């Protein structure tokens, strides 16, 4: 912390410049790896908050195939992966929609540059 | 890299700096800034060429194909280490800069009625 | 003590010596003069004025016409007005005749004022000359709050201008249109 | 699409089959395009006499330079700009300058004549508006918009206006009774004494869906008409 | 009185031209014989040259009054 | 973690608001100089080799 | 039945309770069924009870009321007791009630939708006692009244059903070149003029010939109109007369025609609007026809000027003066035009030549009629009586300049310029298909065989090594720099000329002595620009279309050639290129691209830097990221808005401003008066009954669509930004910033240097 | 610093003389074309109040008579422009001019209202008359019409009283010559000629 407050000094001052995000060593990208697991980390939750309340009901006052209900990320992935909407990676009631591109085969060479993009 | 002895490194290619659609282009430094941005990403997506080779499991709208498809003949170090010659699409034609008759005028091309009948560009 | 002047006016930001060769407000009886262009940051000229005990007033204007006009009345508004559209214009690129030019400024200046080019003031210049025609200024901006607020005042609109006539099937007023009759007299 | 005999024809027999105009040259300022038609050039024609020291690679930020393009195109008979002299394909006789010539490499587009006919024969109606559709599939016609609407207004003809908003758009009538200033549907007011002195204008459909959003927005209308 | 032009302006000769030309597609007897010419715009044409059409201007002033032209006394070049 | 320098708005007395260290951690908005003293160094003089620049001493040392 | 007639006064009133019941009584009282068939159609295939029930003809719609036996007060007249309170009878009963004029101010009935526009239509099945406060039943039609579709649907609604409508019998194609058609003319293919349908009336004549073919194909004779998107300025609405010909379904007209259209043949279509009316025939051939608007009121000379080709052939024709063609090749030429062989101008040029050849001036006098005077003194032109005769060194005669031979034959006879610019096409392209222009290797080269290109490299490397010290030069132009103009001894004048790396890297920040390096380079690149002229023969293809205007200047060679110039963007952010831009120079702290200094605030730069690479001997890698970065401003498209939306509020301010009859303009609205005389330089008052406003905002129009948007870095911002601050007066955004203007016209100029002291 | 004052309340008796003289009021050559140094020689210099109160009449006229009031203390309110008020309903005129230092108060703008009708009493400020307004080049000469040539130019152009471009009476052109609701200006331009019809 005492590094924190002397780097913030340091930059009002003017001797360390600010960092811009208009550069590619403050900017890094997912392809897959860290931007499926959101959508599973979403929808988990909304699993268990459905597995909960399901386990709520049936105790105050044994089908395990039936409390824990399969049809919750099926239905989630093909719905954002139809649509396009996926989450948003600091927000959470936000959906964005440019994740996802329809690929086209007019020729070998839109293939070829229509998986190597960068948002 | 033989005259100094003063780095530490140093690039494999500087022909491997651009994408693969653009990489490809012979010339890419001496074209205009805004006319090979207005090919790379603007007419090799829409270039009719080679396609699928299995056209019996792949059915889906707008499929079209060259009949006779040309690789250039020039041979870019780009397209030599990959070794694919498919991202070529577009075959040759031995052009001519004239005027002639004004039938060409404002950006228009005025072409052969002797070659188109032979195989050239039909689709 | 770090903030208070020590030479020259308060609200003063600063000043340029320019030199023009075709400027506007010219002398009517040489050769091209230098100006200063003194910007401001209440009134504009009614403080400029006062501040300075060297007077040298000639033909002293503010450069805006929203108060060259408030100052020096609507002609020299004008007047500046169309010395600012043929310098932009000719600036553009193409080379336009005064007769597109004068036109505007007569029909941007009617009420006295110079409105803006927008819907609302054209609505502020539509309600001042008597002409109720609100059918118009909902085709132009939202026509939610156009025509509810038309209908609460009870106003009489007319098939005046072109398309508040091409609209209900009629010709507009001039052209090859309502502005002569083909009838066969007995005479 | 000219014919083989009418180009200009060369003395090896080669025939250029597209021509494209000089002009555009310094306007898209694109070089490097006559550097790969003498690239192209030197690499397949024959050499008299060395088919293993020519330059063929025309790398991007690796470009051989002029000197050795026109020094590998001038040892095989040709000229080392590249250019050659041409005859005439309908009189015959001799061009007074040359003409450039190379093996460039040119690709099609998608975008074909056929994909973009489009016209109108009063085919089938929107059912909302009463316009034309906007459908390539079937029958279309294009939206006569508001500055190709002024562009009339400003050329004083208001006799083709009339028959393009009016006319050739939605058509429809408008019946109104003289004292009373309620329509309704042949002509019949249950305000007035019903068929005694009733008067149709000309509409179109744009404006009589107007006056039905007005009315069940809650603003009724009040009009009068000229005899 | 009469205190608008003489001459006859563009924008009312192409609706008198259109107005003559639709009684001619009806069938209107014309007045002029002119032989040769068959197109109702070419007779509209040779009409309005021997200014022999039964047609007045009757033009209306911007501020509420009228004043009728004969085509006997308006000229066009 | 969001260590901010910017104007005391807040428990001042409408004279004194000048620049100062707020940290905006878990949303309690404690001065930075209490968190310093919450744990480690227990010392005012020994908390600035924490900080230590060797720098120019103008506007922010007040 | 009922007879017709015109309306002409709109009124708009709030609808009272009386309003609503007056009309349209038709099954009040039903709500299990609020969607029957006596006031639409429900069912796609239901009925109307008291219409001829034809699909969507008889029945223009039916309403009806619904009685609700609450009172509820109208939202609209709710805001008028808000407002009408005091603290104070008979008062309270005045200045409340005026526009509702002592109404009821309540709702009791509620109209319904007919349904034929109804998402609406199982909304109004539960208000027949819905509940039983005053609060549920207000909301439930409050959003009735605002899920309408006049509320924000909204303008888009209206600029789609009123503004622009749909119409038939059009067609949509592309266009390509065809320099054999006539000026107003253009062609349509077999196929399309086999389908489209024109409606002619029966004559006495043809009476044999449309039985055995009322409605027949589009035949020869007849107008369409022209139209290109979007539609410019006015003259982009020209009517040509149609004529057939065999083509694969495109349609073609004359290259030279295509300056009113503003459109090029790489793939633009053009919209086709075809009439049907006598009274629609009759006037596109009167007003709208291209022999009519033969003059380009926007900029008031001629509208149809020379096109690529032919002026690059009537430059070459008069300029090359050493061609010497005989009677072999002269007399084919002669029948393109109309007029006859002029005598030959040498009998006899040499002893071993015996046919009598002609001169290439004598042969572009084949196009001026015989009683023809012109005179340009800039280029010593003179024509008389049809012949011209003297020619040094000119091309602004051809264009579109302030004088040319185009103007002059429109203002000569009027009747056949249109016949006079198709034979000086089709006789200038057979003319100049005999010589061949072609842009060879050597055009790029622009040098001879050998060291002629190395003199050259080393002009270009020292031309811009000076105009590096002349912009150095300027930058002590800056006041903290007073102590060092003055003429005195200084000792540290040694820091200020061998630093070279520090005088570039003030360039790029604090941008307010950068306008001054710009313009300065911009001055010392026209002694380098002039090199064009020492180096390279005069039969350069590309000298020829520069030198007449036709494709390019001088600035779009010498970057072909010799260099490529200056960089300058509008505004960056942290990178700045420096000077001596190559492999070496790329490290971290004596480079602006990592790090700024070391000693210091320079987050924001504005970059400048020089290449002396062409585009004939290859760019760097840097060269072609510096190319990248500089012209990145001219990719983007989000712009075309802007001259879109001014055009559309400057419409309408003029739109209504026409020519009356008592020789002054007026308004359509009130009959006002704009100004007492229309301001025309010409003496002749033949324009009477034309909208004069609405030719007017047009040539704004033109004037703004076509504007260079190549903006300058900070000072200046845009040319059609500075068109619409101009433009928008009224629009008062703020005070913050307001500048007065100071002339020094006083005594001062009596003494020596009065000006200089007294500013 | 009284000299300053001296020389400020010096421009504006001399653009007021200016001003009169435009509107054509009778004015000798004892006030105006006055020098620097004149209205300290001769008036008298030791008087630190607004003590110019000029009486003026027409030219061509001598029934109304026109006011110039100079008060001595800002701020007017209704308790202190009584005798500003008093005098010209005891002296039987129809025309005056008061000028002030800092801006008005409402009490005496609510003063104005029903006074207005019988007397003409308008204020501009002398803050902003420091120069000469109507010898600027830009703004060209008027001429104020009179009701017998106001009645045969709308008979001749068939214009009625409306259908005019209009003129604020807010303007400093307007206001410049005493202009009221009801009358026009010919306005010339550098050789045409258009009206404006004051709103
Ligand atoms: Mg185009
Ligand atoms: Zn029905």
């Amino acid at each position: 912390l005492g590094y924190m407050v002397k780097c913030l000094l340091n930059s009002y001052a003017g001797k360390r410049k600010c960092e811009n995000r208009d550069s590619f060593r403050n900017k890094r990208i997912e392809l897959a790896g860290e931007l499926l697991e959101r959508e599973i980390r979403v929808h988990l939750a909304h699993a268990r908050r459905k597995m909960t309340r399901a386990m709520q009901k049936h105790l105050s006052g044994k089908p395990i195939e039936h409390y824990l209900d399969a049809s919750v990320i099926t239905n989630g992935l093909s719905r954002a992966f139809s649509t396009g909407a996926w989450s948003h990676p600091f927000r959470k009631m936000e959906r964005v929609s440019g994740v996802v591109a329809n690929l086209g085969r007019a020729n070998p060479l839109q293939t070829l540059i229509d998986l190597r993009r960068t948002r | 890299l033989k005259e100094p002895k003063i780095y530490t490194h140093c690039e494999l290619d500087l022909s491997f700096l651009l994408g693969v659609s653009c990489a490809v282009v012979p010339f890419a430094n001496h074209d205009h800034g805004r006319r090979v941005l207005y090919q790379s990403q603007k007419h090799c997506q829409q270039a009719i060429g080679f396609s699928s080779t299995n056209p019996n499991i792949r059915c889906d709208t707008l499929s079209q194909q060259l009949f006779y498809p040309q690789k250039p003949l020039f041979k870019t170090l780009a397209s030599e280490c990959l070794k694919k010659e498919v991202l070529f699409n577009g075959q040759n034609a031995i052009v001519a800069v004239n005027v002639h008759l004004g039938y060409n005028q404002e950006d228009s091309i005025v072409m052969n009625k002797a070659s188109l009948e032979r195989g050239m560009f039909r689709s | 003590l770090l903030d208070s002047p020590v030479k020259g006016d308060q609200g003063i930001k600063k000043v340029n010596i320019l030199w023009t060769d075709r400027p506007k407000a010219p002398k009517r009886n040489l050769k091209v003069t230098m100006y200063g262009d003194r910007g401001k940051r209440t009134a504009l000229l009614e403080t400029c004025l006062p501040i300075m005990d060297m007077i040298d007033w000639g033909r002293s204007h503010p450069d805006n016409i929203r108060q060259c006009c408030s100052v020096y009345g609507i002609d020299a508004g004008r007047s500046i007005f169309v010395a600012n559209l043929e310098s932009a214009v000719s600036d553009t690129g193409k080379e336009i005749l005064r007769e597109h030019l004068l036109l505007v400024a007569d029909s941007l200046s009617v009420t006295g004022e110079f409105v803006a080019l927008n819907a609302k003031g054209w609505s502020k210049q539509r309600q001042v000359e008597s002409t109720p025609a609100p059918f118009t200024q909902a085709c132009f901006s939202s026509p939610s709050q156009c025509f509810l607020k038309a209908a609460k005042e009870g106003v009489r609109d007319d098939l005046q201008g072109s398309i508040d006539a091409l609209a209900w099937g009629k010709v507009p007023g001039f052209g090859t249109g309502d502005q002569f009759e083909i009838i066969i007299s007995p005479k | 699409l000219e014919e083989q005999q009418n180009f200009p024809f060369t003395i090896q027999g080669i025939v250029p089959d597209i021509v494209i105009n000089p002009h555009a040259f310094p306007s898209r300022q694109t070089p490097g395009q006559l550097l790969e038609a003498a690239l192209s050039k030197g690499i397949a024609c024959p050499i008299q006499k060395a088919y293993t020291k020519l330059t063929r690679h025309a790398t991007p930020f690796s470009t051989p330079g002029v000197t050795e393009i026109t020094e590998q195109l001038h040892r095989a008979g040709f000229s080392r700009w590249g250019n050659e002299r041409v005859y005439n394909g309908r009189s015959g006789e001799m061009m007074r300058s040359m003409i450039f010539m190379g093996p460039t490499f040119y690709q099609r587009l998608v975008h074909m004549s056929e994909d973009k006919v489009k016209f109108r024969n009063t085919g089938p109606v929107h059912p909302l508006t009463r316009q034309p559709v906007a459908d390539r599939k079937r029958f279309g016609g294009i939206k006569f918009g508001e500055m190709e609407r002024d562009c009339l207004i400003a050329h004083g003809a208001s006799a083709n206006l009339h028959e393009r908003l009016f006319t050739l758009s939605d058509s429809s009538q408008m019946h109104i009774c003289r004292k009373c200033k309620t329509y309704a549907n042949g002509p019949y007011c249950r305000v007035c004494v019903s068929s005694d002195h009733v008067v149709r204008v000309y509409v179109p459909y744009g404006a009589k869906l107007l006056c039905q959003e007005l009315f069940s927005m809650g603003i009724t209308l009040n009009f009068d008409t000229k005899l | 009185p009469r205190k608008t032009s003489k001459f006859m302006t563009k924008y009312e000769r192409a609706r008198i031209l259109g107005t003559r030309a639709l009684q001619i597609s009806m069938n209107a007897p014309v007045m002029v014989e002119l032989e040769g010419e068959t197109d109702p715009l070419e007779i509209a044409m040779k009409e309005l040259r021997q200014r022999k059409i039964p047609f007045t201007i009757r033009r209306y002033l911007p501020d509420g009054s009228f004043e009728e032209w004969g085509v006997d006394e308006l000229i066009v070049e | 973690f969001i260590v901010r320098l910017s104007e005391n708005e807040k428990a001042e007395d409408y004279k004194r608001r000048e620049k100062v260290l707020t940290v905006y951690f878990l949303s309690t908005e404690i001065p930075v100089w209490l968190l310093f003293f919450a744990l480690g160094v227990s010392s005012d003089k020994e908390a600035m080799d924490l900080i230590a620049f060797d720098g120019d001493d103008a506007s922010i040392t007040n | 039945q009922v007879p017709v007639g015109t309306l002409t006064s709109i009124g708009f009133s709030i609808s009272n309770n009386n309003d609503r019941d007056k009309m349209s009584v038709l099954e009040v009282e039903a709500p299990n069924q609020v969607t029957d068939s006596r006031l639409g159609l429900p069912n796609p295939d239901s009925v109307c009870r008291t219409c001829g029930s034809k699909d969507r003809k008889v029945c223009e719609g039916h309403f009806g009321v619904i009685n609700f036996a609450y009172s509820i007060i109208n939202p609209y007249f709710l805001k008028e007791v808000a407002a009408l309170l005091n603290k104070i009878g008979i008062d309270q009963r005045l200045i409340k009630k005026d526009i509702p004029m002592f109404n009821s101010l309540g709702l009791t009935s509620f109209p319904v939708t007919p349904n034929g526009y109804r998402e609406r239509t199982r909304i109004y099945k539960k208000l027949v006692g819905f509940e039983g406060n005053t609060l549920e039943l207000s909301s439930r039609v409050m959003e009735c009244m605002q899920y309408s579709r006049l509320f924000s649907c909204g303008l888009r609604f209206m600029k789609d059903v009123l503004l622009g409508k749909r119409s038939d019998h059009t067609f949509r194609t592309v266009v390509v070149g065809d320099p054999s058609l006539k000026l107003n003319e253009i062609g349509i293919p077999e196929s399309i003029a086999k389908r489209l349908q024109v409606s002619e009336h029966l004559n006495q004549c043809n009476k044999e010939r449309l039985v055995t073919s009322i409605f027949r194909s589009l035949m020869d004779g007849d107008t369409v109109l022209m139209n290109r998107p979007p539609s410019i300025h006015q003259h982009s609405l020209i009517a040509m007369t149609v004529r057939i010909l065999p083509t694969t379904s495109v349609v073609s007209l004359n290259p030279i025609c295509c300056l009113p259209f503003r459109g090029d043949f790489d793939g633009d279509c053009l919209h086709g609007y075809v009439p049907q009316s006598i009274q629609a025939k009759v006037e596109l051939d009167e007003l709208v026809a291209l022999d009519k608007q033969l003059i380009n009121r926007q900029n008031g000379r001629n509208l149809l000027s020379l096109g690529q080709d032919s002026l690059t052939a009537a430059y070459l024709v008069n300029v090359e003066k050493n061609c010497y063609l005989n009677r072999a090749q002269m007399q084919q030429l002669q029948m393109y035009c109309p007029f006859q062989l002029p005598p030959p101008a040498i009998i006899k040029a040499s002893p071993s030549s015996t046919e009598p050849q002609w001169t290439g001036m004598q042969l572009f006098g084949m196009l001026f009629p015989p009683g023809f005077d012109y005179t340009y003194p800039l280029n010593n032109v003179v024509v008389s009586n049809g012949e011209l005769l003297s020619f040094s060194e000119g091309s602004a005669w051809l264009r579109d300049g302030e004088g040319n031979f185009i103007e002059r034959l429109l203002k000569h006879d009027k009747g056949k310029v249109l016949d006079i610019i198709y034979s000086a096409q089709e006789m200038l392209s057979q003319w100049l298909l005999m010589r061949g222009l072609s842009v060879s290797l050597a055009d790029l080269y622009l040098s001879s065989d050998l060291q002629s290109r190395k003199n050259l490299t080393e002009e270009i490397s020292y031309g811009l090594r000076e105009a590096e010290q002349v912009c150095n030069k300027q930058q002590l132009m800056v006041e903290s720099w007073r102590d060092f103009l003055a003429v005195n001894g200084e000792d540290k004048e040694e820091d200020s000329v061998s630093d070279l790396a520090r005088f570039c890297y003030e360039r790029q920040k604090s941008a307010t002595l950068s306008e001054l390096a710009v313009s300065a380079f911009k001055d010392a690149y026209r002694d380098v620009q002039a090199l064009a002229y020492r180096y390279g023969d005069q039969s350069n293809s590309f000298l020829i279309m520069s030198k007449a205007g036709s494709k390019g200047n001088i600035g779009k060679l010498v970057q072909h050639s010799m260099c490529i110039g200056l960089q300058n963007s509008a505004v960056s952010l942290s990178f700045g290129f420096p000077r001596e831009l190559t492999c070496a120079a790329w490290n971290d702290p004596n480079s602006p691209l990592r790090g700024a200094k070391g000693k210091t605030t320079t987050e924001s730069y504005v970059p400048y830097g020089v290449i002396e690479n062409s585009f004939l001997t290859g760019l760097n890698p840097l060269e072609s990221f510096v190319h990248s970065v500089t012209s990145r401003d001219s990719s983007f498209s989000g712009n075309a808005d802007l001259p879109g939306t001014l055009s559309r509020r400057l419409m309408f301010f003029m739109r209504d401003i026409y020519a009356a009859y008592d020789g002054t303009v007026r308004n359509s609205f009130g009959n006002q008066l704009v100004q007492f005389t229309y301001e025309t330089d010409g003496p002749v008052e033949d324009i009477t009954g034309e909208a004069l406003g609405s030719l007017s905002a047009c040539a704004l129009s033109e004037a703004a669509y076509s504007a260079l948007d190549q903006p300058i870095s900070l000072l200046e911002t845009s040319p059609l930004l500075n068109l619409k601050n101009v433009l928008e007066c009224g629009s008062k955004k703020g005070q913050r910033e307001q500048t007065m203007s100071l002339y020094l016209s006083e005594y001062l100029s009596k003494k020596k240097h009065g000006f200089e002291y007294g500013s | 610093l009284t000299e300053e004052e001296l020389k400020r309340l010096y421009r504006i008796q001399k653009t007021l003389m200016q001003m009169l003289r435009d509107r054509g009021y009778f004015i000798a050559d004892s006030e105006l074309t006055m020098t620097k140094q004149q209205f300290i020689r001769k008036h008298g210099d030791n008087m630190k109040r607004e003590d110019l109160v000029t009486l003026k009449a027409k030219r061509n006229d001598n029934s109304d008579q026109l006011y110039i009031f100079f008060p001595d203390e800002a701020k007017v309110g209704v308790k202190t422009m009584k005798m500003y008020t008093n005098r010209m309903k005891s002296e039987n005129v129809f025309r005056a001019i008061l000028v002030v230092q800092q801006n008005l108060t409402p009490f005496a703008r609510t003063c104005i209202s029903e006074i207005s009708s019988k007397f003409h009493l308008e204020v501009f400020q002398e803050a902003e008359m420091l120069v000469n307004i109507k010898e600027h080049v830009l703004v060209p000469e008027h001429q104020v019409l009179t009701t017998e040539e106001k009645k045969t130019l709308l008979e001749r152009y068939t214009v009625k009283e409306t259908q005019l471009p209009r003129i604020q009476v807010t303007d400093p052109i307007a206001r410049y010559f005493g202009l009221k609701r009801g009358q026009v200006v010919k306005i010339i331009r550098p050789r045409y000629v258009t009206y404006r019809y004051v709103v």
